[PDB]
RNA sequence: AAUUUGUUACAAUACAUUUUUUGGCACCGCGACCCUCGCACUUGUGGAGUCG
């Protein structure tokens, strides 16, 4: 929607810093874009699965609760092993945790 | 948004699309009703990705903010 | 002959006893005075009541009943 | 604007739908009308608790269907464009 | 049965036919609608009592769309 | 010399309660249309004279209303 | 679009069989091609009359069979 | 125009059958018929959803009740289809 | 002659006095007829054995007569002029119907064969065009 | 066409007709009223002649549900033929 | 030793408020008895009495 250039600035963690360090909020900022650049939109219907908690209007990331956000970042971070299997064609199975670590932070 | 329908189903769903006869084309859809022959108590609710949806069923839509 | 329209507008230009039947629904009828007028069945009732039928008397205010969910009128 | 030209877009797509009675009916959308009549192949008619009948082909009127139960791949913009 | 794409292109097919009181026509359509009316050349409505099936053959007979439910193939022509 | 739509007009803005095909709602109206569909807020939906929820922000379909009063 | 030909059945007392499994009876005065009914008042089917005319809406009519020949 | 309803039409004369939305069965001969099925049928007997069955003069219809008109088998023979 | 489907497709097929196909020596590829018909004829053939036959949830009347029938593997079942010969052999109708009819079978002539027919297949409510009463 | 008469009436008019369509199946591919006029009585309809033949010859006299029919040649020629 | 051009006709490529598709949805027969022997094209078909 911009026809011209300018700055715009805008917020990634909208609040995570009360109950999120901002180390952890980084990484975690740092796997769901991992999983936009894979997934894109599973990775959507991840957040927009319950449409009853939305995003807010400052704000990017819907806002969950600890828990929540916990789990998004199970199947998240999963879906990273999913796709790596996928398209590789290497089992999970016979994978080395170093490897899904790795993976996973890249 | 959640709507009301002439078969008792609650639909908790996102809104994609929108018509004169109030056709929805709906994404994170959750319905909500009750498998009951009597007497029984029994409140169930699934889960479905993608749903299009008829409007003559469409009683209320409502917002929860 | 009568038509309907012509005997709708007769009925407001009187302002009379009118007593309203519901479509599909049989213990239900209205009781009031004609107002308004609608290219369909609609019209808007002022001082109108609400009848439980004999297989007494209750309170309502003024209101339109849709056109739709008419069935019988009187005036 | 129109729903009707999505529909239409829709072909070929296995799909369950949803009847003003309750009847579950798993099937291929051949084509659908300009008036939502759906017509199926590969069809199969479930109740909403007991046993399932199958047919090759169902013309479905339009007034019957409640929901239409889409793919599960689906880019819906894309449809939504003219 | 054979794989169309829509009614008019099987005409004369022997159908099975569901209506929203619960009967079931069966015969070959003879002729359609804008309105989806049909025709029926030999026409049976089949019921089923709250059992087993009642039967009662009819013979030409035109069927309103408003309470037709959905149509199925019985069996090829002739 | 009052018609229907006239008065509907008139009362956007305006505390209104519908029947149903049936339940009883109570809200302020926000705009109407030709076909008789209605937007409203705060509305109370009286089961048969008991405000059982508070929804807030609705949308009713036309075809289920059966009549509009204050 | 076509007028229901119901000059037949003018000024004679027929039986409206309407919606929900109900009667009314009177004679016909007039109609229109919605099939909307007025009619110089009757019984509803022991039995009692209400109203000096009646207005069936069209929708509403089963069936206007005829009492009289 | 509707086929159906050109059927219809010409069994004018003929003793057809009639059910409605109630489920109540008529034969008469048909008197009159129009695009919208509003039908008119002379010396027309009439059965009850239930079972007992009344005679009575000169019914009319209006289609949106009706469910399903039976004709004749000779109407069947031509000449309106081709 | 086989049945085959090629068979089936070309063979007459109207609403009887019931939608009714108008038909070998074995019943085979029944498939083809799609469960359309209330009615099968297949009076004047070979068939040796009333079996072969694929889920056919339509078919209500079979009309067999004429044909060479000695062993059994559905409202009305017409056997007459084959060769069923005895009473065990009828035993299979058991698990099925009300209209029977297996006149000219030399089953008929074995002593008790209506008591018998009655007992065992107590469904049938016409023997032969004949009530089945209670005495 | 044959011309059935001296039929046990009792038999309600589709079972008539089944059983008659069933009987005369038998001979080759196959009306009958309960009126005072026409009861007991039945026109069965054959495609071949031959068939027609044949059935009332066979026939003639079987006991069909406790009566033995009478069968004869119809005096007209059928309007379906 | 089928192809192109023109003309004529038919069919196909619009919308929700009473008659179709924006729904008023959902929670004679079976036991008994006896009458009728009649050449047709059918709402239905004997009558008394008992059972549903």
């Amino acid at each position: 929607k911009a026809t011209e250039p300018q700055m715009v600035l805008f917020n990634i963690y909208d609040d995570w810093l009360d109950r999120i360090s901002s180390y952890t909020a980084f990484s975690r900022l740092t796997l769901l874009l991992r999983a936009l650049k894979t997934n894109e939109e599973s990775a959507k219907m991840i957040l927009l699965s319950d449409p009853t908690i939305t995003i807010k209007s400052y704000h990017l990331w819907p806002s969950f609760t600890d828990e929540q956000w916990i789990t998004i970042e199970s199947q998240m971070r999963d879906l990273i092993l999913t796709e790596y299997g996928r398209k590789y064609n290497v089992n999970i199975s016979a994978l080395t945790q170093t490897e899904i670590k790795d993976i996973i932070l890249g | 948004v959640i709507i009301s329908l002439r078969n008792n189903h609650k639909i908790i769903a996102r809104v994609k699309a929108f018509d004169r006869h109030c056709n929805m084309v709906l994404e994170n859809v959750k319905e909500l009703w009750t498998e009951k022959k009597g007497k029984n108590v029994i409140n169930r609710e699934r889960f479905i990705s993608k749903l299009f949806l008829r409007g003559d069923s469409v009683i209320v839509v409502l917002k929860t903010p | 002959m009568v038509p309907p329209i012509n005997c709708i507008f007769n009925f407001l230009q009187q302002q009379t006893p009118v007593t309203i039947w519901l479509f599909e629904q049989i213990g239900i009828r209205i009781k009031g005075k004609i107002v308004g007028f609608d290219e369909f069945m609609n019209v808007v009732i002022d001082e109108a009541v609400e009848i439980p039928v004999n297989s007494k008397g209750t309170p309502l205010g003024k209101i339109l009943l849709k056109g739709d969910n008419i069935t019988l009128i009187t005036s | 604007m129109k729903l009707v030209n999505f529909l239409k877009k829709l072909r070929n797509e296995q799909v369950t739908i949803e009847l003003k009675n309750g009847t579950t009916v798993w099937g291929t959308l051949q084509s659908v009308s300009p008036q939502m009549n759906a017509i199926l192949t590969d069809v199969k008619l479930t109740l909403p608790s007991d046993n399932i009948a199958s047919l090759q082909y169902i013309n479905i009127r339009g007034n019957t269907i409640r929901q239409i139960i889409l793919p599960d791949s689906l880019n819906l913009d894309s449809l939504l464009v003219d | 049965v054979a794989h169309s794409s829509r009614l008019a292109n099987l005409i004369d097919y022997k159908l099975r036919v569901l209506t929203q009181d619960g009967r079931v026509y069966i015969g070959q359509l003879m002729a359609f609608d804008k309105h989806m009316n049909l025709v029926l050349n030999e026409c049976i409505e089949e019921r089923v009592p709250k059992i087993k099936v009642e039967k009662r053959v009819l013979g030409l007979t035109i069927l309103r769309g408003e309470q037709i439910l959905s149509t199925v193939v019985e069996d090829k022509p002739l | 010399p009052v018609n229907p739509k006239p008065f509907l007009k008139g009362l956007v803005n305006h505390r209104v309660g519908v029947k149903l095909k049936s339940t009883e709602y109570r809200g302020t109206l926000v705009s109407t249309d030709n076909y008789f569909n209605l937007q409203l807020n705060e509305a109370e939906e009286f089961v048969a004279g008991v405000s059982h929820g508070t929804l807030g922000e609705i949308f009713i379909r036309c075809n289920n209303v059966l009549y509009i009063r204050e | 679009v076509s007028t229901p030909e119901l000059k037949k059945y003018m000024d004679k007392k027929i039986l409206l069989n309407i919606n929900g499994s109900r009667k009314v009876a009177g004679i016909l005065r007039g109609y229109d091609i919605f099939l909307n009914v007025v009619l110089d008042d009757a019984m509803e089917i022991n039995n009692h009359q209400l109203g000096l005319q009646t207005v069936i809406r069209g929708n509403s009519i089963i069936s206007l069979e005829a009492l009289d020949a | 125009n509707g086929i159906p309803v050109k059927l219809l039409n010409e069994a004018q004369g003929h003793i057809v059958s009639l059910e409605l939305t109630t489920g109540a069965t008529y034969r008469g001969k048909l008197v009159e018929s129009e695009d919208s099925m509003n039908v008119q049928l002379r010396d027309v007997i009439a059965t009850e959803p239930q079972g007992a069955v009344t005679h009575m003069d000169q019914i009319f219809v209006r289609g949106s009740q009706i469910k399903f008109i039976v004709v004749p088998d000779l109407l069947k023979n031509a000449p309106l289809f081709k | 002659m086989k049945f085959t489907p090629s068979i089936v497709i070309d063979a007459p097929q109207y609403y009887v006095d019931d939608l009714q196909l108008e038909t070998e020596s074995m019943p085979s590829s029944l498939k083809h007829l799609t469960k359309p018909t209330h009615i099968l004829d297949l009076t004047n053939n070979d068939l040796i054995m009333i079996p072969d036959l694929s889920r056919r949830d339509d078919i209500h009347t079979l009309l067999l007569g004429r044909n060479n029938i000695v062993e059994v593997d559905v409202q009305n079942l017409t056997l007459s002029n084959n060769s069923i010969r005895r009473f065990e052999d009828l035993q299979r109708l058991r698990r099925a119907l009300k209209n029977l009819t297996l006149i000219g079978n030399q089953v008929c002539h074995l002593a008790n064969y209506r008591e018998h027919v009655l007992r065992l297949v107590p469904h049938l409510e016409t023997l032969d065009f004949q009530n089945v009463t209670a005495e | 066409t044959l011309y059935v008469s001296q039929l046990n009436e009792k038999i309600n008019m589709q079972r008539l007709r089944v059983n008659l369509f069933l009987l005369f199946a038998t001979f080759g591919e196959v009306v009958s009223m309960n009126f005072k006029k026409q009861r007991g009585q039945a026109f069965i309809t054959m495609r071949t002649i031959d068939q027609a033949s044949l059935a009332q010859i066979s026939l003639n006299g079987e006991r069909f549900f406790g009566k033995p029919l009478k069968v004869e040649f119809s005096k007209s020629e059928t309007k379906t033929l």
